[PDB]
């Protein structure tokens, strides 16, 4: 019963030919016009949303806070010898900061000197295009000392003591805004509380705080945080080729060939936490230099 | 600020309505 | 070697009852007076056992359970569940932090099937339990005659080669070898289907031993007289025995609703493999590795499973069943509730099925006119005119001359169902005169009797004299009964509308056309006559003892005759013509006589009037049976002596030529043969009866109906429905409803097999676009075990779009329950839409939140990632992995929502195949309230508080429940015109490729 494949009298594979031309031109007019009237439809939905702006901004409220070594786990863990051991982070760290170099960074067309001092938050206007392409503020290497060099092609960082950059994810539209002058305990920080995002590092238990001797923060100016000169966000359209503010972070006083976890979080009335989301707001990474 | 949404409002809402409509339908299987 | 047992039994018996009674107590070493001593009776019990059949096969409930646990679709769902675990175990052993989804879908499919078997279970247990309250089996003790004394013993301490008596009365314990016999008369009912009680002799009459008048059988009942016999067979060994052993040891078969859903799960899997293994083919080609590609082919596979369409047809199933159960028609087994509707051959008995297997007086004569009395087993019929003189006389006669009376507790049973005791004939005139004349009780006590005569042995008449209680004339009364060849020899005056008249033959002739025409009806007929005693030469000190001639033979006056036949039952003609109108062929098939047989044939609407058989034409045209053609006889007559010689082939052309046919004089054995002869043909047979003869019918046919009241126990175990009210338009109410949840689990299963789609697609772009996941697996648990199940219920309750009494029987190779037409529908078009739907929230819900569809194109690769916390959107944004995922779920949610939204469309057009909606009409209350719980439900699975923890579906912004609205709309509005191209051309486009 499963020979029907043809017979004198005309089948293929269970119908005849003009049976088979019929059911598939059907098919081919009405899948068309199915795929005209969900295009037709997914073009109103494209409709709805504007250029310079998302319409659903809630999802996204508490900034995250990453690094530059994408570990598998948050983990760093090398050999301070072998070359090729840390060689997975050395070339995401020049990869991420190949953007920051000076020659990248030389049209005044769309760059601003934006200052030496982290001063005020800058609006450049709407967010509407009634405005040309805004500038976008620069950030040389300089700014993250002792984790930036003049190095070659190849950034030669650190073997020992490894460096750890912070970002703050970027935001259409946010607003930064620093904790007030009551801070509530927030371990030692400098007193330039007005115009930079304060992050402070530190280990997570009594046993982790212990085996993490000193930290060492660099940043615009020294200052451990993201100067507030740099937001908000005007979107990617409205904004191109734009730099973020970048914190670097450096583990001194490490105990080698130990495993010890870092919880760097950002602190700010505008930056909030979640129990679910080890990064929104906070930063947790995983070091061991193992000799 | 743009970054904050009425999800209680929504929920609440959300969920009276399924209250509603299951009562509803409730009287719809009960003629009488 | 039980193949030879089995041949051995569907063989016609034979016997040695053709024995002279000193070559039988020869034989048998037994006593013809004094049977055998004690000792040698308690030696053959000891020695072959009880004189009663071997206990049924007892069935263990955990046997009934694992097997409701099992089938064609739980197997399916247990092949599915094991393929969860496999895919879980590679996932778990091979990569990093394996999920739980695998897993957690395996035991949630194990969990279905160990439901769905529970729920099966309890109903088919429930069956079975209400079956058991209905044996009755009261003990019944046989007088044996031992050692030359009569003592009465239990019927299974009754062993072979013994003298046994038996009275009026009392039933025939074994099959009994008659030597002495009294005027007895056994009922052959329920043993080989004679209708009239057949009287036994002691002298053997015919080679069958069914036929012959030497044997009693077993669990046949002696009417009247009493008489003796030696016992021949014994046990299981016995008639009934052999007849009841081959019942328990035969096939059952395979329902057409099992072969629909075997066909139908060939279909399913059959597109669940190709589209896993062409995209397990696609997957390798693309870039993942084997590891990866077999998880895909396992999910494409697992993922085109109904995981809850088992639950559903059971559902669906027990409702109909439910229903069969409110009007006294249970269903042994669950799927039998469907057989009826697709039955296109009905096989029925006559004496207790097509009959009311009671002798009942059907026609009068009286002033030269036939009377027809109400036949009906209720009395719901027309009443004859009971206001003439001929009629209070002839009802005096009756209900005066007749040895039949009332019992001790016939008293608030009806007139027809309570028990008379004595002749079948008597019972009949004693319930006719009852019921159409007042009261016997008073009226016979009226008239004392003098003296009587009962029935002779030759000239059988019976005769009386009473007293004359009216108040105008003292003269004696005098009534005789008898054959009417027997009293018109005895008669010269003729009574009508008061008066007398002579013996002229311009009315004694038509006296004997009416004898012929009552008697040619099949019908037994009767002659009453009487007379009045001249008071002067018999005065009222006079004695008339019963020795010489007191009363005058001759010379008396006929009032009329009186016929008699077991009628058919109330709503048996109306039923078997709705079966007929619906395209059954109605086939008789019983052992009576065949001269009864036709005539009930022809009554009940298995021969129509107007068609002629073989010999009727012979007849008509006054030539040799052998000259006509069969072929200008539409009906025909078999006669089982006849059927014994045939072959395969011949019995085929007899049920392909004839379209009327009459099986008439066949065994059990041979019932069974008919039945697989029809079976040979390709059609659903049913076989309706009641007596041990339709137990091996019963059992070979696709469906048995047997008699709640009237039918035997055998026959009622081997069957698979029973009628506990015996009302055989039961099988009308069967054959509708059969169709009609043949056409609503249609409906259901398109609904269920439509949102397939929905639930495959999102992985399949997932795997080809490298888009974030659109729908997730909990939420596909929501959606086919949570709110569609039940609009997938209500759509059992859908009523007939058109008469469905009136279209021809399904044909099983062709009407399938699920064709091309429904794979075309729900697969093809309304599932495809309700996909794009889905896709077209996803966008909205990604492109809103900063997203844009163009953007999602190999953004999987990053945003499944869990550590990469920084993925650009079309904005610039950068969103964390938990971030991402909230929008991910938060964006399944509302692709169910959208499942529900346009499952609102497709239960509406599924609710109806052809008809349009308004024509139909929302009728369905199930229905409606499907669909309130379905989105209030899924309204509540997306806005509980805790639902993004435990469930993982979060809050929806309002806007979202509009996105899926005009694919419904526009789902409603193609097959609405669908079904508008279908009624309008009805030829074959719309028809034959989308009317599933
Ligand atoms: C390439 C691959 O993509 C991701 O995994 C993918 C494979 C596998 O993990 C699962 C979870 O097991 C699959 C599972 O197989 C099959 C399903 C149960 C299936 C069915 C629905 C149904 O009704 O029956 C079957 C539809 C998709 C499905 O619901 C899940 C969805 C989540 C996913 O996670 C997706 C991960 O990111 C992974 O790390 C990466 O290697
Ligand atoms: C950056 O690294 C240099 C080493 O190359 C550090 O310079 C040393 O600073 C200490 C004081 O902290 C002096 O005692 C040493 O003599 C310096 N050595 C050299 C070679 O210059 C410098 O301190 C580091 N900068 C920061 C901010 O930590
Ligand atoms: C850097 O860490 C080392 C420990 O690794 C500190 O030196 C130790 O001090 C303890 C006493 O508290 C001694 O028992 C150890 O022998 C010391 N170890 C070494 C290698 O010196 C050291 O003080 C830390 N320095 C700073 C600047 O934090
Ligand atoms: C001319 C008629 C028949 C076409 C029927 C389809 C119409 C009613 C459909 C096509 C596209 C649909 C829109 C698709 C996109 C959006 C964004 C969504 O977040 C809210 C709903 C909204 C605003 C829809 C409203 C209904 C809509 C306009
Ligand atoms: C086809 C027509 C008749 C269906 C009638 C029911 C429609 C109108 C109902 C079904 C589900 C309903 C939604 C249920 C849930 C939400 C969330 C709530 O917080 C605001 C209302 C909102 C957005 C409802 C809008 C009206 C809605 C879409
Ligand atoms: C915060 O308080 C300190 C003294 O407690 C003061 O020196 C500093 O200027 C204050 N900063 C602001 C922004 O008020
Ligand atoms: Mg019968
Ligand atoms: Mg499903
Ligand atoms: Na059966």
């Amino acid at each position: 019963k499963k020979f029907i494949w043809n017979s004198e009298k005309k089948e293929f594979l269970g119908r005849t030919g003009g049976s088979w031309f019929k059911i598939l031109l059907f098919y081919v007019i009405f899948y068309g016009c199915l795929a005209g009237i969900f295009i037709g439809t997914i073009q109103v939905m494209l409709l709805t949303i504007s250029e310079f702006k998302p319409t659903y901004q809630d999802r996204v409220a508490p900034p995250g806070l990453t690094q530059i070594p994408q570990s598998q786990k948050t983990e760093i863990s090398f050999r301070p010898n072998d070359p090729q051991s840390y060689e997975s982070y050395v070339v995401s760290i020049v990869r991420f900061l190949e953007k920051y170099k000076d020659l990248a960074q030389k049209d005044d067309m769309i760059f601003e000197d934006c200052g030496n001092v982290p001063s005020e938050l800058k609006e450049r206007g709407e967010y509407n295009n009634e405005r040309g392409e805004r500038k976008v503020c620069r950030f040389r290497l300089e700014w993250l000392g002792n984790c930036s060099g003049l190095n070659d092609e190849t950034y030669g960082y650190k073997d020992g003591k490894p460096c750890v950059i912070i970002k703050l994810n970027r935001v259409l539209g946010f607003k930064p805004k620093p904790p007030k002058n009551e801070s509530l305990e927030t371990y030692p920080v400098m007193k330039y509380n007005p115009y930079v995002l304060p992050v402070h590092c530190t280990g997570k238990r009594d046993e982790d705080k212990e085996k993490v001797g000193t930290m060492e923060y660099f940043g615009l100016g020294g200052y451990p945080g993201f100067p507030l000169q740099y937001y908000p966000y005007y979107g990617k359209l409205l904004q191109p080729k734009y730099l973020q503010p970048l914190m670097a972070v450096q583990f001194t006083n490490l105990t080698m060939d130990t495993e010890i976890r870092i919880e760097c979080k950002a602190y700010g009335e505008n930056i909030g936490y979640s129990e679910k989301d080890r990064f929104q707001g906070r930063f947790d990474v995983k070091i061991e230099v193992k000799s | 600020d743009p970054f904050y949404y009425d999800y209680e409002t929504v929920r609440n809402g959300g969920l009276i309505f399924a209250a509603l409509a299951f009562i509803v339908g409730l009287i719809i299987i009960l003629s009488k | 070697k039980e193949r030879d047992m089995d041949e051995l039994k569907k063989e016609v018996s034979m016997d040695d009852h053709k024995l002279s009674l000193d070559e039988l107590h020869r034989k048998y070493g037994t006593d013809l007076s004094r049977g055998l001593t004690p000792a040698r009776a308690a030696e053959i019990l000891a020695r072959d056992g009880p004189n009663a059949l071997t206990p049924p096969p007892t069935t263990p409930e955990w046997v009934k359970f694992c097997r409701q646990l099992f089938g064609g679709f739980s197997m399916l769902l247990w092949i599915g569940a094991i393929l969860c675990f496999l895919a879980y175990g590679i996932q778990a052993a091979t990569e990093e932090e394996p999920q739980n989804d695998n897993l957690y879908l395996g035991v949630v499919l194990s969990a279905v099937v160990i439901i769905t078997g529970c729920f099966s279970y309890y109903q088919e247990a429930k069956s079975s339990k209400i079956m058991e309250s209905f044996k009755n089996m009261v003990p019944q003790q046989a007088l044996v005659i031992r050692n030359g004394e009569k003592m009465s013993i239990n019927a299974e301490e009754v062993v072979v080669g013994d003298l046994v008596e038996v009275k009026g009365g009392d039933r025939i314990p074994a099959d009994l070898r008659i030597i002495s016999a009294n005027g007895c008369k056994v009922d052959n009912s329920s043993l080989t289907g004679e209708s009239e009680p057949q009287t036994r002799s002691p002298d053997f009459t015919n080679e069958n031993p069914l036929e012959t008048r030497n044997i009693a059988f077993f669990s046949t009942n002696c009417v009247e007289g009493t008489a003796r016999g030696i016992v021949v067979y014994t046990g299981d060994r016995t008639v009934m025995g052999r007849i009841a052993t081959l019942a328990s040891g035969l096939e059952g078969g395979q329902t057409p609703i099992a072969a629909e859903i075997e066909h139908f799960i060939h279909i399913i899997t059959g597109v669940a493999v190709f589209l896993g293994v062409s995209f397990f083919i696609l997957s390798l080609i693309l870039e993942y590795t084997w590891l990866e590609a077999v998880i895909f082919l396992i999910g494409i596979i697992v993922a085109n499973v109904p995981e809850g369409l088992l639950a559903t047809v059971t559902v669906c199933l027990t409702l109909t069943a439910k229903r069969m159960a409110r009007k006294n028609c249970l269903v042994k087994n669950l799927e039998a509730v469907e057989t009826l509707g697709s039955t296109s051959t009905i096989c029925s008995d006559k004496t207790g099925t097509l009959t009311q297997n009671r002798m009942t007086v059907a026609h009068m004569w009286s002033d030269n006119q036939i009377h027809e009395a109400d036949t009906t087993e209720n009395q719901s019929g027309v009443s004859f005119d009971k206001t003439s003189a001929t009629w209070l006389a002839l009802s005096r006669i009756a209900g005066l001359c007749n040895r039949a009376v009332f019992q001790a507790n016939q008293e608030n049973l009806p007139i027809l169902k309570r028990a008379v005791a004595g002749d079948a004939s008597e019972s009949a005139l004693l319930k006719c005169i009852e019921l159409c004349c007042g009261s016997v009780k008073e009226m016979r006590e009226r008239y004392t009797k003098i003296v009587e005569i009962p029935f002779n042995s030759t000239n059988k008449y019976q005769l009386s004299i009473h007293k004359n209680p009216n108040t105008a004339e003292p003269r004696h009364l005098l009534v005789m009964k008898g054959a009417p060849e027997r009293i018109l020899d005895r008669c010269s005056s003729i009574l009508i509308h008061g008066k007398e008249q002579p013996l002229d033959e311009e009315l004694k002739d038509a006296f004997q056309n009416a004898y012929l025409e009552l008697g040619g009806l099949g019908e037994r007929v009767l002659g009453f006559c009487h007379l009045f005693l001249p008071d002067e030469q018999f005065p009222e000190g006079f004695q008339f003892d019963t020795d010489d001639v007191n009363f005058p033979l001759d010379n008396l006056c006929f009032v009329g005759l009186i016929s008699m036949i077991d009628p058919p039952r109330a709503a048996v003609p109306d039923a078997v013509g709705k079966c007929r109108s619906a395209g059954i062929k109605v086939i008789m098939v019983t052992g009576d006589h065949p001269i009864t047989a036709k005539a009930i044939a022809k009554g009940v609407g298995i021969i129509s009037e107007g068609n002629e058989t073989v010999e009727d034409i012979a007849a008509r045209l006054n030539i040799p049976v052998s000259q006509v053609n069969p072929r200008d006889a539409k009906a025909c007559v078999v006669h089982g002596s006849d059927l014994k010689d045939m072959t395969s082939e011949q019995l085929d052309d007899i049920l392909k030529y004839h379209t009327e046919i009459v099986f008439a004089r066949t065994s059990p054995q041979q019932k069974l043969i008919i039945v697989e002869g029809c079976q040979r043909q390709g059609a659903i047979v049913a076989v309706t009866g009641d007596g041990v003869n339709d137990s091996p019918a019963s059992k070979k046919a696709d469906i048995g109906v047997a008699m709640g009241i009237a039918g035997s126990d055998v026959s009622k175990q081997a069957a698979d429905m029973i009628l506990l009210d015996d009302n055989f338009a039961s099988i009308v109410t069967g054959v509708e409803e059969g169709r009609l949840i043949f056409d609503n689990l249609k409906k259901s299963i398109a609904y269920t097999l439509t949102s397939n789609i929905p639930e495959i697609t999102p992985f399949l772009i997932f795997i080809i676009a490298n888009i974030p996941l659109p729908l997730g697996t909990v939420t596909i648990l929501c959606i086919d075990l949570g709110t569609d199940m039940v609009p997938a219920i209500s759509l059992a309750y859908e009523q007939a779009e058109s008469d469905i009494m009136k279209r021809q029987p399904r044909n099983p190779k062709t009407d399938k329950l699920v064709n091309e037409q429904l794979i075309s529908m729900a697969y093809g078009q309304i599932g495809m839409i309700q996909a794009l739907g889905g896709f077209f929230t996803y966008f909205v819900i990604l492109a809103e939140n900063g997203f844009l569809p163009i953007h999602l194109l190999g953004l999987r690769v990053n945003w499944d990632d869990r550590w990469i916390n920084d993925v650009e959107d079309s904005y610039g944004q950068q969103w964390t992995y938990e971030q991402r995922k909230i929008v991910e779920f938060t964006c399944h949610t509302p692709f169910f929502v959208t499942i529900v939204v346009v499952q609102w469309a497709d239960l509406v057009i599924c609710k109806t195949r052809r008809n349009s909606v308004f024509q139909q009409g929302m009728k369905n209350k199930i229905l409606i309230f499907g669909l309130f719980e379905e989105t209030a439900l899924a309204a509540f699975l997306s806005y509980c508080p805790g639902m993004g923890v435990a469930l993982r579906m979060y809050p929806l912004k309002p806007t979202w429940w509009f996105c899926a609205f005009p694919y419904s709309l526009l789902i409603f509005v193609y097959d609405e015109v669908r079904k508008l191209i279908i009624r309008r051309r009805p030829g074959g486009w719309v028809e034959k490729e989308t009317y599933y």
